[PDB]
C-alpha cells in the first residue's frame, strides 16, 4: 500500500549527520525480525543496502503475534523541525449536529506514504554469530521519525483535495489516523459517499475499515462520549483514600478539570491550595477541612451524570457567570435554557488581593477567548451585576478594560461595591494620624495614631514585619474610630493596598480591615511622604 | 524583473517560531478573500510541512472603509534578520524633521510588491491562516514578493525610492523626506493650503513613477509638558498633597524645599489653613523652577524607548518617553473629544506616541501598557490603523503616580 503521492523534501539540522548507534544481541526475536523485514520489503517499505559506510539506528521486536520496533532517538536529534502538527484539539461543544457521521481508520498510515529519497540513508537499520548484517534503509515514513507526523497530515491533506471539491457537500475532520466524515444528505447516500471516499483513499494507498464504516455511535474519542446527539465527558472515578500523595493530588485536580467543561459548579481552590507543596512528588500532604468538604462537594456533582448539547450556528451563542465563593465562579455557554453547550469555573485570584468587580471582570475575559478559540465569535454576556455597579468601577479603576454588551440578571449573589473610600477627606469628623513599625532584627513592631481630637495609641505587635505594622495601624484607626473617619499614613505599601478596594484578601490581617471599611460609611485615606515633618506624622512617628 | 538582494540572517540565529492568535471568523474569512487573491498575484505561495516557521497576522480596517486589510507581526524576523540588515542596509534618520511646522504621512507600501524577495529567505516569511475549534491545522503561505512591515523591504526599495524622490527632491530644497517602513514623513514650513499642494504634488509625482499611494502633525506644538501646582483659593489635605507631589517632584528638578511649618502640630484634616510669606515664597520659587527645565536629558541610540502611560479618567490619559527613570525626554497627554471605549483610547494613544517616537527619534519605543495582557491580545487589532506595531508588556502598579502628572 505504498502511494505515488509527491515527497516532502527533509534536511538535517545544518552541520549534523546521521545517527550511528550500533545495536547488540534474542535468537527468537532476531527471527522475528528477519520475518518481518522481508514481509515488509516485498511491500516496498524498505530495501537492502550494500553497507558503502552509510549510518545506523537502533531496532527491537516485541511480543504485543510479534511486532517491530526502531529507536530513533539518535536521528530526531538531527533531522530540521517541521511544522506543529496539532497543538490542540476540536472541542465537541463546537462541532455542527449531522444526520449521520462515520469514523474511519487508515491502517500502515505512516508505512502509505513514500519518504524523500536523499533522506533515505539516514534510516539505515541493521538486523553475535557474526551476524551478516542484514542492512536495510527506510522508504516509506518510518514510525517514531520526528517528520511522519506532520507529513503524513500533509499527504493526507492533498489526497483528499480532489474528493472534497468533488463532493462539497460532506465534511471530513482530519485527526492523526482518522478521518471523522458527516453528511447531512440520506443515509443511503451517505453510505454510498463513504465507499466512494474509501475507494479513492485506496487509489493513493491508504486501507480503511471493512465491516461498513465499523465505529458506530456514541464514540469514546479523546477522553469524550460523542452520542448522536448528545456529547458528554467519558466517566470519572476520583479515589478514596486515607493519604494523599503530590502524585494523587495532581491527578485528581487533573481528574476534577477535565470534568468542569460539563459538570456545573466544580471547584478545586483548596485542593490546589495544597499542590503549594509541590516540593515532591511522592511526598504525603495532609488533606485541610476545606479540601476535603470541596472534594466532598465534587463527588455529590458527579454522582447524576449531565451532558452538552451541540453547535447549532443560526442559534445565538450566551454566557452566564454565577459567583461561588472565596475567589470561584462557574459559568455555562448555551444556545437554549436547558442545553449546555459547555460549562467551566475561573478562580485566579492574580494576587493576594482582589474584588469582586476585578474577578468577574477577568472571568468574562476566559470566556471571551474561549468562546473565541472554539465557536470563532465571543457570546453574549448575562452579568449579575448592576450597571451602576460596573460603570463606577471600570470608571474609577487604573487599569483599561473592555466590557462588552451585556444584560442585567437579578439571581443572588449579585456582585456588588461593599465600600467606596471617600475622594475628598470628611469635614469635621476625625482626623487619624496613623503609622507604625517593627525592627525586622527584634521581628517586633507596634503600631499607634494620634488624632486632631488629642487622642493617642500605642500597641504591642510581636512576630511581625513593618510591613505587617503599617497595616494594624490603619485597622487600629478603624476599629477606634466614628463611623466617618478620616486615617492618614505614611506607607506607600498599606496605601496601595487600600486604594484597590479589595473586598476579598488572603491576608487575616486585611480581611479584618475589609470588613471594619465596610461597617465605617465615610472613610478617606490621604497620604503624606514619611519622615518629612508635615506636622502630626512627626507625632506618629515619635511614638511607634 | 529585478535582482533578488541577497538576503541573511544575523549569524547563529534561526528564523521566527511566533504561534498564530486566534481569529473571529469574521477576520478569517478576510484573510482568506485576501490571501486567495494574493495567491493569484502571485505575491504568496502555499507552502509544505518542512517549512517550520511562522509569524502572526491579524485583520485590521484600512483608515475608515468597508475594505479589510492584513496585517503582519513581523517583529520577531525583524529582531532576527533586520538588525543586521538595518546596518548593512540602513536608512539614516533625519533628525530636523521633530523641528518643521507641519508633518504628513504618507503610505508607500504598495511600491515593495514590485519587488521579487530572495529565493533562499522566503521560508522566513511564513504565516498561517487559524482555523476555527482547531478543525483544520491552518492554511499555510510564504512571501514571494517584499512583504510589508518587514523592515529589510523598505531597506531594499531604498534605492527605487531615492530615484522617484530625486526629481521632486532637488525642486523643493526645504522639504524633509523620512521614509520608516511603509510610510514617508514629509515636512515642511508652508502654511496649511500650500503644504498640503506640496503633497498633492509630491502625491500626484509619486504616482505617476508607478507609485500608488492610498493624518497632518506639527512637532513645534510638542514639548515636554511641565508640571502644574493647582491654584486654590487652601485646606491641610491640600497642603499634604502640595507636600507630597513637591517631594515627588524634588527627586528629579534640584531645588524647591520649610511649607511643612504651615501645618506643624497635629491638624485637623478638613481644617483651612492660610499662606504664609515664606511658604508663597517657596511656593512662587518652586512654581518657577517647574516652568524650567533640566539638563543631563540626551538620548542614547544605543539604548531602547521606554513609554508610559497612565489613565487619568475622563478619557484623559498621559505619557512619559523615557530610557532612564525620571530622565524624561518626551512628555505629553492625550484626549479624544463619545462610543471612546477605554480601549479605543489605548489605542489611539498608543499609535500617537509612536508617531511621536518615529518623527523624533526615528525608532519606536517599548510600551508599558496599564491593561490586562490577554484583554489587550483580544482587542487591540480593532482600532489599529498603523502599518506597525510597537513592542509592549503590561504595567500592574501605578501608586500615586496618577494624581502626580
Ligand atoms: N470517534 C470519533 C469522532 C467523530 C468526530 C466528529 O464527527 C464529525 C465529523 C464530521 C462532521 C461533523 C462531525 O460531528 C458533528 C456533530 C455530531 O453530530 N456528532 C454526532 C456523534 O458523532 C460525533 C459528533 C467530529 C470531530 C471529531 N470526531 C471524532
Ligand atoms: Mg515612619
Amino acid at each position: 500500500p505504498i502511494s505515488p503521492i509527491e515527497t516532502v523534501p527533509v534536511k538535517l539540522k545544518p552541520g549534523m549527520d546521521g545517527p550511528k548507534v550500533k545495536q547488540w544481541p534474542t535468537e527468537e526475536k532476531i527471527k522475528a525480525l528477519v520475518e518481518i523485514c522481508t514481509e515488509m520489503e516485498k511491500e516496498g517499505k524498505i530495501s537492502k543496502i550494500g553497507p558503502e559506510n552509510p549510518y545506523n539506528t537502533p531496532v527491537f521486536a516485541i511480543k504485543k503475534k510479534w511486532r517491530k520496533l526502531v529507536d530513533f532517538r539518535e536521528l530526531n536529534k538531527r533531522t530540521q523541525d517541521f511544522w506543529e502538527v496539532q497543538l490542540g484539539i476540536p472541542h465537541p461543544a463546537g462541532l455542527k449536529k449531522k444526520k449521520s457521521v462515520t469514523v474511519l481508520d487508515v491502517g500502515d498510515a505512516y508505512f502509505s506514504v513514500p519518504l524523500d529519497e536523499d533522506f533515505r540513508k539516514y534510516t539505515a537499520f541493521t538486523i553475535n554469530n557474526e551476524t551478516p548484517g542484514i542492512r536495510y534503509q527506510y522508504n516509506v515514513l518510518p514510525q517514531g521519525w520526528k517528520g511522519s507526523p506532520a507529513i503524513f497530515q500533509s499527504s493526507m491533506t492533498k489526497i483528499l483535495e480532489p474528493f472534497a471539491a468533488q463532493n462539497p457537500d460532506i465534511v471530513i475532520y482530519q485527526y492523526m489516523d482518522d478521518l471523522y466524515v458527516g453528511s447531512d444528505l440520506e443515509i443511503g447516500q451517505h453510505r454510498t459517499k463513504i465507499e466512494e471516499l474509501r475507494q479513492h483513499l485506496l487509489r493513493w494507498g491508504l486501507t480503511t475499515p471493512d465491516k461498513k464504516h465499523q465505529k458506530e455511535p456514541p464514540f469514546l474519542w479523546m477522553g469524550y462520549e460523542l452520542h448522536p446527539d448528545k456529547w458528554t465527558v467519558q466517566p470519572i472515578v476520583l479515589p478514596e483514600k486515607d493519604s494523599w500523595t503530590v502524585n494523587d493530588i495532581q491527578k485528581l485536580v487533573g481528574k476534577l478539570n477535565w470534568a468542569s467543561q460539563i459538570y456545573p459548579g466544580i471547584k478545586v481552590r483548596q485542593l490546589s491550595k495544597l499542590l503549594r507543596g509541590t516540593k515532591a512528588l511522592t511526598e504525603v500532604i495532609p488533606l485541610t477541612e476545606e479540601a476535603e468538604l470541596e472534594l466532598a462537594e465534587n463527588r455529590e456533582i458527579l454522582k447524576e451524570p449531565v451532558h452538552g448539547v451541540y453547535y447549532d450556528p443560526s442559534k445565538d451563542l450566551i454566557a452566564e457567570i454565577q459567583k461561588q465563593g472565596q475567589g470561584q465562579w462557574t459559568y455555562q455557554i448555551y444556545q437554549e435554557p436547558f442545553k449546555n453547550l459547555k460549562t467551566g469555573k475561573y478562580a485566579r485570584m492574580r494576587g493576594a488581593h482582589t474584588n469582586d468587580v476585578k474577578q468577574l471582570t477577568e472571568a468574562v475575559q476566559k470566556i471571551t477567548t474561549e468562546s473565541i478559540v472554539i465557536w470563532g465569535k465571543t457570546p453574549k454576556f448575562k452579568l449579575p451585576i448592576q450597571k451602576e455597579t460596573w460603570e463606577t468601577w471600570w470608571t474609577e479603576y487604573w487599569q483599561a478594560t473592555w466590557i462588552p454588551e451585556w444584560e442585567f440578571v437579578n439571581t443572588p449573589p449579585l456582585v456588588k461595591l461593599w465600600y467606596q473610600l471617600e475622594k475628598e477627606p470628611i469635614v469635621g469628623a476625625e482626623t487619624f494620624y496613623v503609622d507604625g513599625a517593627a525592627n525586622r532584627e527584634t521581628k517586633l513592631g507596634k503600631a499607634g495614631y494620634v488624632t486632631n481630637k488629642g487622642r493617642q495609641k500605642v500597641v504591642p505587635l510581636t512576630n511581625t514585619t513593618n510591613q505587617k505594622t503599617e497595616l494594624q495601624a490603619i485597622y487600629l484607626a478603624l476599629q477606634d474610630s466614628g463611623l466617618e473617619v478620616n486615617i492618614v499614613t505614611d506607607s506607600q505599601y498599606a496605601l496601595g493596598i487600600i486604594q484597590a478596594q479589595p473586598d476579598k484578601s488572603e491576608s487575616e490581617l486585611v480581611n479584618q480591615i475589609i470588613e471594619q471599611l465596610i461597617k465605617k460609611e465615610k472613610v478617606y485615606l490621604a497620604w503624606v511622604p514619611a519622615h518629612k515633618g508635615i506636622g502630626g506624622n512627626e507625632q506618629v512617628d515619635k511614638l511607634v | 524583473p529585478i535582482e533578488t538582494v541577497p538576503v541573511k540572517l544575523k549569524p547563529g540565529m534561526d528564523g521566527p517560531k511566533v504561534k498564530q492568535w486566534p481569529l473571529t471568523e469574521e477576520k478569517i474569512k478576510a484573510l482568506v478573500e485576501i490571501c486567495t487573491e494574493m495567491e493569484k498575484e502571485g505575491k504568496i505561495s502555499k507552502i509544505g510541512p518542512e517549512n517550520p516557521y511562522n509569524t502572526p497576522v491579524f485583520a485590521i480596517k484600512k483608515k475608515d472603509s468597508t475594505k479589510w486589510r492584513k496585517l503582519v507581526d513581523f517583529r520577531e524576523l525583524n529582531k532576527r534578520t533586520q538588525d543586521f540588515w538595518e546596518v548593512q542596509l540602513g536608512i539614516p534618520h533625519p533628525a530636523g524633521l521633530k523641528k518643521k511646522k507641519s508633518v504628513t504621512v504618507l503610505d508607500v507600501g504598495d511600491a515593495y510588491f514590485s519587488v521579487p524577495l530572495d529565493e533562499d529567505f522566503r521560508k522566513y516569511t511564513a504565516f498561517t491562516i487559524p482555523s476555527i475549534n482547531n478543525e483544520t491545522p491552518g492554511i499555510r503561505y510564504q512571501y514571494n514578493v517584499l512583504p510589508q512591515g518587514w523592515k529589510g523591504s523598505p531597506a531594499i526599495f531604498q534605492s527605487s525610492m531615492t530615484k522617484i524622490l530625486e526629481p521632486f527632491k532637488k525642486q523643493n530644497p526645504d522639504i524633509v523626506i523620512y521614509q520608516y517602513m511603509d510610510d514617508l514623513y514629509v515636512g515642511s514650513d508652508l502654511e496649511i493650503g500650500q503644504h498640503r499642494t506640496k503633497i498633492e504634488e509630491l502625491r500626484q509625482h509619486l504616482l505617476r513613477w508607478g507609485l500608488t499611494t492610498p493624518y497632518e502633525l506639527h512637532p513645534d506644538k510638542w514639548t515636554v509638558q511641565p508640571i502644574v501646582l493647582p491654584e486654590k483659593d487652601w485646606t491641610v489635605n491640600d497642603i499634604q498633597k502640595l507636600v507630597g507631589k513637591l517631594n515627588w517632584a524634588s527627586q528629579i528638578y534640584p531645588g524647591i524645599k520649610q511649607l511643612s511649618k504651615l501645618l506643624r502640630g497635629t491638624k485637623a484634616l478638613t481644617e483651612v489653613i492660610p499662606l504664609t510669606e515664606e511658604a508663597e515664597l517657596e511656593l512662587a520659587e518652586n512654581r518657577e523652577i517647574l516652568k524650567e527645565p533640566v539638563h543631563g536629558v540626551y538620548y542614547d541610540p544605543s539604548k531602547d524607548l521606554i513609554a508610559e502611560i497612565q489613565k487619568q479618567g475622563q478619557g484623559q490619559w498621559t505619557y512619559q518617553i523615557y530610557q532612564e527613570p525620571f530622565k524624561n525626554l518626551k512628555t505629553g497627554k492625550y484626549a479624544r473629544m463619545a462610543h471612546t471605549n477605554d480601549v479605543k483610547q489605548l489605542t489611539e494613544a498608543v499609535q500617537k506616541i509612536t508617531t511621536e517616537s518615529i518623527v523624533i527619534w526615528g525608532k519606536t519605543p517599548k510600551f508599558k501598557l496599564p491593561i490586562q495582557k490577554e484583554t489587550w491580545e483580544t482587542w487591540w487589532t480593532e482600532y489599529w490603523q498603523a502599518t506597525w506595531i510597537p513592542e509592549w508588556e503590561f504595567v500592574n502598579t501605578p501608586p500615586l503616580v496618577k494624581l502626580w502628572y
